[PDB]
RNA sequence: GUCUACGGCCAUACCACCCUGAACGCGCCCGAUCUCGUCUGAUCUCGGAAGCUAAGCAGGGUCGGGCCUGGUUAGUACUUGGAUGGGAGACCGCCUGGGAAUACCGGGUGCUGUAGGCUU
RNA sequence: GAGUUUGACUGGGGCGGUACACCUGUCAAACGGUAACGCAGGUGUCCUAAGGCGAGCUCAGGGAGGACAGAAACCUCCCGUGGAGCAGAAGGGCAAAAGCUCGCUUGAUCUUGAUUUUCAGUACGAAUACAGACCGUGAAAGCGGGGCCUCACGAUCCUUCUGACCUUUUGGGUUUUAAGCAGGAGGUGUCAGAAAAGUUACCACAGGGAUAACUGGCUUGUGGCGGCCAAGCGUUCAUAGCGACGUCGCUUUUUGAUCCUUCGAUGUCGGCUCUUCCUAUCAUUGUGAAGCAGAAUUCACCAAGCGUUGGAUUGUUCACCC
RNA sequence: GUGCUCUGAAUGUCAAAGUGAAGAAAUUCAAUGAAGCGCGGGUAAACGGCGGGAGUAACUAUGACUCUCUUAAGGUAGCC
RNA sequence: CUCAACCUAUUCUCAAACUUUAAAUGGGUAAGAAGCCCGGCUCGCUGGCGUGGAGCCGGGCGUGGAAUGCGAGUGCCUAG
């Protein structure tokens, strides 16, 4: 059937939000990119050059390469039966960070603060996370008032 | 007609040049436009249908033609609108009515506003 | 398309941006002696019939257009094929258009 | 001429409304869907009774008039002329298609426009004065059987065809947080300009 | 408590109308010799400082319109997974989880970075 | 007279179309991908500017005025988030822009690699980041190696031109010639690219129920036969008999739709002959109703026991007449 | 139109061979111009082919008649 | 004044090729020793600067930094 166009079918990813065109802003160009660091690829539709497929539109990579304008990016993409590593540059207004490997980072950091802290004072502390125990027998004070009796309502027709 | 040939020539006159050719414009007109030549952004003019009267003597090569006055009216700190560095609009007390027009005209030409009709 | 009789770019031999001239390339004529023509030959004597393609069907209706660029300078004069994109109607260094002019009665 | 409507009674094809892409397409035969005198303000017909389906399918625009004319019929000889006003509150927005009279290119043709209706929607109404009541459940009986579906009759809570119920409907005129324009109200919020609650509360 | 210059987020900042503005400032304003531009020193460019907050600008206001954020709408609509559930079908109910959007009703209405001023 | 060819896809083939190479929106079920002779359309071009910079402006539309001038000619002011324009299809994008008007130009130039898109992660085409030259523009930062983005195009072999004070041209040397190396062009639209007209009822072969021409089967649009509502007809009177606008069905005695079975064969129209079944009853038996006085007729019910003919014309089934 | 045929005169195109010129030669260029084709006639008991629209007569209808685009002719005498 | 147009505030009903809003189910990435933190050195890139960025040589840090399950990686040849 369809064509193999590359803006097939980008009706509405490559478009702006609404009240939200014109002018792109600079902080979007005045932020910087090292090379491995984590960047979603977004891919608005105000700026034409060094924009990314659509396969590659909401997804994850790291940089692998700074230019002028762009970066190189390796992103995991779906071929029919195997996943495989692409390498695109994308330009900067298609691209922001990740905040998952920012929160990573810091409770990195966290974790060896409070290593070096339980070794200084001689305890032993926790260090993991576990995930949402079950819920830690408690007594439910009635205040003396009686809970309200609560029953269905009847049928009635409105629409 | 057909386009982006040539059919008009205008001209801009401000300060005392344009007062004075204004004060010929009333002259001609005996200091009367009737009732309707007000814009309502406190805007006016007319239209003069032969152009010998007053001024110049006529030439015989120079035609016979007429012509038409309009005169834009403002207040000191209407640049505001047309400067380009912070432009804003005039405010809305600032601006000219019809009415104060007219108030303007017959204080400053003691014309006459309003004919028999 | 409109392309004018000169112009101003890259020439090979000095370097440098040149002003050339702009001609049409015309494809010349065969040599006769080319070892596919010889080949040809070869293969067309004696009995057989056609021993090659004849092509026959011709689905294109403009070609790429050719410009000879010859470099203005007295003693590197080399010269350079570029090509630009399918047209029909092709001139060499015509009247160039103008914006402003009463077009048209 | 017309295919029975048990050919196009389900919704099974994707809404398709006569626009740019479908270009050709017959007039409707319902063209009134207001009816009686229209021009009673609020309060002269304070009853309203609505015919509203239960099943998810379309009804025709042949259908949909054959009622409206029935119905119509019904009140003028019972209630008066000028005693009632209907609304049909369903447009034929919806154009079904013909194949002509193999499969290969089988892409139909427009003959008509339907209307789809849900499960909770109604598609008749009647306002008219409180003691007219068993002859609008009658009309809209009568009506109910020109469709293929199944439909019920119900008198609304609400004050004729407007969007309060008759209890607070004469409080809230009375307090003037609701003010009568034609056949319809205005509601009037208490966050509006000071001067417009002053040509109002006056 | 504010303002200039350059900003960041880009309406809680916009729009309409009304009131107030000490001091610096920002402007309006005066002029065309030079620079430079015009049909026109109106715009742009240049040279000033008699007057002025009228205007821009700032702050405040409006049962303001918009916008932002909540409630309601509503556990509604829709939906993941399930059944030898119902119903002639159309569709609907239940079990297991998730869960909206108008109308309507509240509250709010610019924060802030760097540098340099004024405010006894 | 000889040899050969006489595309493909296809709700059988043919005819018609191109769904055969591409592009936009939808389908498409909120990543991507996703079919049909699905829907709505476009392409084989156009452009020395409509390419590249820089500067300055604001558009469509509306309101109010101004001699001829009116709904439209030109001038002015105000409102105007773009409702205009950007070559073309559509979608996206864009306002001191990407639009419009000027100024200067040729980054539409010469080069190596990398990447993306279709993808087999092959090629072409298209595109994206760089890098090395030489330039353009702008005060400059910068921007620019074509067109704001998504389409606008083409292998081997052969030919042709361009480049290298280049290599080879066979025992050596010189010079023509030829071959080579690198980059453009001449084209394969069946667009990963044979060089190609029919007919066969005189036909043939290998096959095919992957596929048409019967029956059967699913379906029932169409045909046929019923029902519900009652606006009317019936001098009156909806319903004796009818039933418009609508709507619910049944049947497989019509014709379609489909292609499941059969192509190592199920004998293919009609009549004749002969049996049996059905009932949606024409007659006859027994009844009910009437706009049933009688006679005749009409509408229903139980009912298929019994009967339903002789001819002209036509191969006819049907038909029409005696 | 397609065939067939006739005329060749000044006459377009038209191969091999021959002639001249350039070059060191291969080679190139030029002049020269057979049939045929083209140009010009003929030929249908050669193959074949042989038109539409309006309005027009004391009822009405038709259309002797006319006006029209019109091709190489517009189907004649007959026959259905 | 009857009617209009027009404007304003309401009202009925819609959209595969409309949309401010906007799910459920879904797609990607991360959840550490290839990590963290100290010194030093190289650079022809970058530059007001001891800069910035990249690379390299040493050193010290193990509570192995969600749940559950499981042994993995890797090459050749290959039928249908
Ligand atoms: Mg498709
Ligand atoms: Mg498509
Ligand atoms: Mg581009
Ligand atoms: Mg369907
Ligand atoms: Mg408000
Ligand atoms: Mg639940
Ligand atoms: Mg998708
Ligand atoms: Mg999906
Ligand atoms: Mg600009
Ligand atoms: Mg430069
Ligand atoms: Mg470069
Ligand atoms: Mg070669
Ligand atoms: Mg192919
Ligand atoms: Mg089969
Ligand atoms: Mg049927
Ligand atoms: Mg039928
Ligand atoms: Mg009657
Ligand atoms: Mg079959
Ligand atoms: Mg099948
Ligand atoms: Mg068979
Ligand atoms: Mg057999
Ligand atoms: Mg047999
Ligand atoms: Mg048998
Ligand atoms: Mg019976
Ligand atoms: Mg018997
Ligand atoms: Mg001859
Ligand atoms: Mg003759
Ligand atoms: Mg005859
Ligand atoms: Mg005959
Ligand atoms: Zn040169």
């Amino acid at each position: 059937t369809n064509t193999k166009g590359k803006r097939r079918g980008t009706r509405y990813m490559f478009s702006r939000p609404f009240r939200k065109h014109g002018v792109v802003p600079l902080a979007t160009y005045m932020r910087i990119y090292k090379k491995g660091d984590i960047v979603d690829i977004k891919g608005m539709g105000t700026v034409q050059k060094g924009m990314p497929h659509k396969c590659y539109h909401g997804k994850t990579g790291r940089v692998y390469n700074v230019t002028q304008h762009a970066v190189g990016i390796v992103v995991n993409k779906q071929v029919k039966g195997k996943i495989l590593a692409k390498r695109i540059n994308v330009r900067i207004e298609h691209i922001k960070h990740s905040k998952s490997r920012d929160s990573f980072l810091k409770r990195v950091k966290e974790n060896d603060q409070k290593k070096k802290e339980a070794k200084e004072k001689g305890t032993w502390v926790q260090l993991k996370r576990q995930p949402a125990p079950p819920r830690e027998a408690h007594f439910v004070r009635t205040n003396g008032k009686e809970p309200e009796l609560l029953e269905p309502i009847p049928y009635e027709f409105m629409a | 007609i057909r386009r982006n040939e040539k059919i008009a020539v205008h001209c801009t006159v401000r300060g005392a040049k344009a007062e004075e050719i204004l004060e010929k414009g009333l002259k001609v007109r005996e200091y009367e436009l009737r009732k309707n030549n007000f814009s309502d952004t406190g805007n006016f003019g007319f239209g003069i249908q032969e152009h010998i009267d007053l001024g110049i003597k006529y030439d015989p090569s120079i035609g016979i033609y007429g012509l038409d006055f309009y005169v834009v009216l403002g207040r000191p700190g209407f640049s505001i609108a047309d400067k380009k560095r912070r432009t804003g609009c005039i405010g809305a007390k600032h601006r000219i009515s019809k009415e104060e027009a007219m108030r303007w005209f017959q204080q400053k030409y003691d014309g006459i506003i309003l004919p028999g009709k | 398309v409109n392309v004018p009789k000169t112009r101003r770019t890259f020439c090979k031999k000095c370097g440098k941006h040149q002003p050339h001239k702009v001609t049409q390339y015309k494809k010349g004529k065969d040599s006769l002696y080319a070892q596919g023509k010889r080949r040809y030959d070869r293969k067309q004597s004696g009995y057989g019939g056609q021993t090659k393609p004849i092509f026959r069907k011709k689905a294109k209706t403009t070609k790429k257009i050719v410009l000879r660029l010859e470099c203005v300078e007295p003693n590197c004069r080399s010269k350079r094929m570029l090509a630009i994109k399918r047209c029909k109607h092709f001139e060499l260094g015509g009247d160039k258009k103008r914006k402003g002019q009463v077009i048209q009665f | 001429g017309r295919r029975p409507a048990r050919c196009y009674r389900y919704c099974k094809n994707k809404p398709y409304p006569k626009s740019r892409f479908c270009r050709g397409v017959p007039d409707a035969k319902i063209r009134i869907f207001d009816l009686g005198r229209k021009k009673a303000k609020v309060d002269e017909f304070p009853l309203g009774g609505h015919m509203v389906s239960d099943e998810y399918e379309q009804l025709s625009s042949e259908a949909l008039e054959a009622a409206r004319i029935c119905a119509n019929k019904y009140m003028v000889k019972s209630c008066g002329r000028d005693g009632f006003h209907m609304r049909v509150r369903l447009h034929p927005f919806h154009v079904i298609r013909i194949n002509k009279m193999g499969m290969r290119g089988a892409f139909g043709k427009p003959q008509g426009t339907v209307a789809r209706v849900h499960i909770g929607q109604v598609i008749m109404s009647i306002r008219t004065k409180l003691q007219n009541e068993e002859h609008v459940i009658e009309a809209l009986r009568r009506a109910k059987f020109k469709f293929p579906g199944r439909q019920k009759i119900h008198i609304s809570k609400k004050w004729g065809f407007t969007k309060f119920n008759a209890d607070e409907f004469e409080d809230m005129v009375a307090k003037k947080c609701l003010i009568p324009d034609g056949c319809g109200v205005k509601y009037v919020p208490s966050h509006g300009p000071l001067d417009k609650w002053r040509v109002l509360h006056s």
